[PDB]
């Protein structure tokens, strides 16, 4: 009962990469920094390598959760521009006007 | 031409009530909002939040009390309270509005966590600013 | 004629802890609306006083924040459509009161906050020095 | 009969204390409530059983002098024995704070005010109406149509033994804001300004009476017309 | 001319000596013991008679917020101290 399919993609893209973040966070410390052996660095990176592909938190995006358009949104109320103005433009959103100086 | 929230002109039969018959740009000018809370201000969090909870609202008040409502919902939030004020008409029968509205805030309450409630308003008839 | 007799008040208890004791209260509101605020402030004040409580009002300046968004849904980039949010401010500054009264004005502004208006009240409390630093081990 | 049931009751209590079992409140409530059905034969017996708690310790509720009430309460002529039952009673209640001990707490306040109307005594009334306004005392009158019926007999024993000076503030004070009138109490209102000679006031009670569901009621149209004509 | 409260008596029971000193704490909530507390919570019932009573009976439940405004109400993290 989402959007459109795109969305349902992106849904399920958040919901596996807030599973996998303690454990990517936990890998990546291991790979960040020039304490540890490069042996064990080079294991590192193999293992956060082979983790599914929808876990990395860089394919997620910030889409608009009535419409999925996936550009031209405000990221305050994650709605894309034509439909933030076709609330703001019935007085819907709170403390929102036109801006005339 | 704008065409953003605007009744256009016609013959001089058509009805719109005050809040309809203001353009954008005459918001916080001539006409207030129709939600109030803190979540727009600065320095505030939950915007977005509050955005989709009045959205629905909106629709939810709109088949559940099926060609009653006689103007928009007047959305008010205080400390974790919702407060809905209707305008509705006189069709309906009181029983019938106790029921919906007995119903509505009991659904709603448990719906979004919150004491949510319905103040209804009765007019005779759409009340008329003026004809387009 | 129809009027109680007797009323119940609620209890309020003496403890035998001593109470806080409050510099100063900073209460920071925050709203769309600044009639709205002149009305809270003449409210708060009013009850300030009416407690005994000494307090100040000064207007910190406002903030105007704008963003700019596309008017047509496709092309004419040249035409756009700015939205603007205003947050007015009105500072009470309360001054040498007791943790048990700051707890009553706080509770009665605070349920009387209307709607889209938001409060950030600051609370200075004086404290005495630790034992352990009130002179060196050795 | 009274007395085969009276000899077997006084036998459970004495083996309640031969088993070293302490009576509660309601022990003596359920006692009251079932000699309900003997009337005159159990009015002193009932009287017994409440210097019983209070010597015990155990404190009278509501409940208990409700059902001293009703016992007592019985259709004939209160004058002999009801007047000085209530008159005792409103005098060891005066100013007293209850709380919740007996389900039938919320029939006190019902059954004192029928008393009142029956003994035609406003004075008491007042003590009985003092007595709810005390503290949070006005939980205890019940449910709606306990409400109704003893703000029924309340407001007809004002319209009848009040000045209707005094009349016309209760009816405002408690009309609509504390029960609706039933088109008999409309009645009883319009007989008491005839009797104080304040014809002025009918047209008011006419569009009262409409307000109030009464626009129909043959014996209200009835009462009115006459009245003026 | 004579009270109600002065006269005979049914004298087959004994004055307490003192209410029970030491209750039972730990008593199990049998069903007639439950059901019991429910009876008498129905002779107080009355219909909210103002704003006010609302509000209160709402705050009681625990659906309104506690005010002065408390921004960690009903959150401790575990009862936990800065050093750990
Ligand atoms: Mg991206
Ligand atoms: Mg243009």
């Amino acid at each position: 009962h989402y959007v459109d399919w795109r969305m349902w993609r992106d849904v399920k893209r958040r919901k596996m990469a807030y599973e996998y973040a303690d454990e990517r966070l936990r890998i990546n410390s291991l790979r960040k920094n020039t304490i540890l052996p490069k042996i064990l660095q080079d294991v590192a990176d193999e293992e956060i390598a082979a983790l599914p592909r929808d876990s990395c938190p860089v394919r997620i995006r910030n889409r608009c959760v009535m419409t999925s358009r996936p550009r031209g949104v405000k990221r305050r109320w994650r709605l894309s521009r034509i439909v933030f103005r076709h609330l703001a433009d019935h007085g819907q959103l709170s403390g929102i006007q036109r801006a005339t100086w | 031409k704008n065409r953003a929230a605007r009744v256009r002109v016609s013959k001089g039969d058509k009805p719109v009530t005050y809040e309809e018959a203001h353009a954008p740009h005459y918001i916080a000018h001539r006409k207030g909002w129709l939600s109030l809370h803190t979540g727009n201000l600065d320095g505030e969090d939950h915007a977005a939040e509050r955005t989709v909870e009045d959205v629905f609202l909106r629709k939810f008040m709109w088949g559940t009390f099926p060609g009653c409502l006689a103007d928009q919902l007047v959305l008010k939030r205080r400390g974790n309270q919702l407060e809905i004020c209707a305008v509705v008409l006189r069709q309906l029968s009181p029983h019938k509005y106790y029921f919906l509205v007995g119903y509505s805030e009991t659904l709603l309450s448990y719906f979004y966590k919150c004491p949510v409630r319905l103040h209804l308003q009765t007019v005779p008839s759409k009340v008329v600013y003026k004809y387009l | 004629v129809d009027v109680p007799k007797d009323l119940t008040k609620p209890v309020v208890t003496i403890s035998d802890e001593p109470d806080i004791l409050y510099k100063r209260l900073s209460v920071l509101v925050k709203g769309h609306d600044k009639a709205v605020l002149d009305s809270y402030e003449y409210f708060a004040v009013l009850a300030a006083k009416e407690l005994g409580i000494s307090i100040k009002v000064h207007e910190p300046p406002r903030k105007i924040e704008r963003f700019t968004l596309l008017q047509s849904v496709h092309i004419y980039k040249k035409h756009r459509v700015q939205y603007e949010m205003r947050t007015l401010y009105r500072c009470l500054e309360l001054e040498h009161l007791t943790g048990s009264t700051a707890d009553v004005y706080l509770e009665y502004i605070q349920r009387n906050l209307p709607e889209g208006v938001a409060m950030e009240v600051t609370k200075t409390q004086l404290e005495q020095l630790p034992e352990h630093i009130k002179e060196p081990i050795w | 009969k009274f007395e085969e049931k009276w000899s077997k009751i006084l036998e459970l209590l004495r083996h309640m204390v031969a088993q070293k079992v302490k009576p509660n409140l309601q022990t003596f409530n359920t006692i009251l409530k079932c000699l309900r059905r003997f009337h005159v034969f159990a009015r002193s017996p009932a009287l017994q059983v409440l210097r019983e708690m209070k010597a015990i310790g155990i404190e009278p509720s509501l409940a208990t002098y409700h059902h001293i009430i009703r016992l007592f309460d019985q259709p004939g002529d209160p004058l002999k024995r009801s007047s000085f039952i209530i008159y005792d009673i409103m005098n060891e209640l005066m100013g007293k704070r209850f709380s919740p001990k007996d389900p039938d707490d919320d029939k006190f306040f019902q059954s004192a005010m029928s008393i009142c109307s029956s003994l035609r005594d406003l004075e008491l009334a007042y003590q009985v109406h003092g007595l709810l306004k005390t503290g949070d005392n006005w939980k205890f009158i019940g449910p709606d149509q306990h409400r109704n019926f003893y703000y029924s007999k309340f407001f007809d024993l004002i319209c009848l033994m009040e000045q209707i000076d005094v009349t016309l503030k209760w009816y405002e004070d408690l009309i609509p804001s504390a029960y609706f009138p039933h088109s008999q109490t409309m009645i009883h209102l319009l007989q008491a300004l005839d009797v104080a000679n304040r014809l002025e006031v009918i047209p008011k009670i006419w569009k009262d009476s409409k307000e109030y569901g009464h626009t129909f009621r043959s014996d209200l149209r009835e009462e009115i017309l006459m009245l003026m004509a | 001319r004579k009270n109600i409260f002065t006269g005979k008596r049914l004298n087959i029971f004994d004055m307490m000596a003192v209410t029970k000193e030491a209750p039972e704490t730990d008593t199990s909530p049998s069903l007639w013991d439950v059901e019991f507390a429910k009876q008498l919570a129905t002779v107080n019932e009355q219909p909210l008679q103002n704003g006010f009573e609302e509000l209160i009976q709402w705050t009681k439940e625990g659906k309104l917020w506690e005010f002065p405004i408390n921004n960690e109400a009903g959150f401790d993290d575990d009862g936990s101290e800065f050093h750990e």
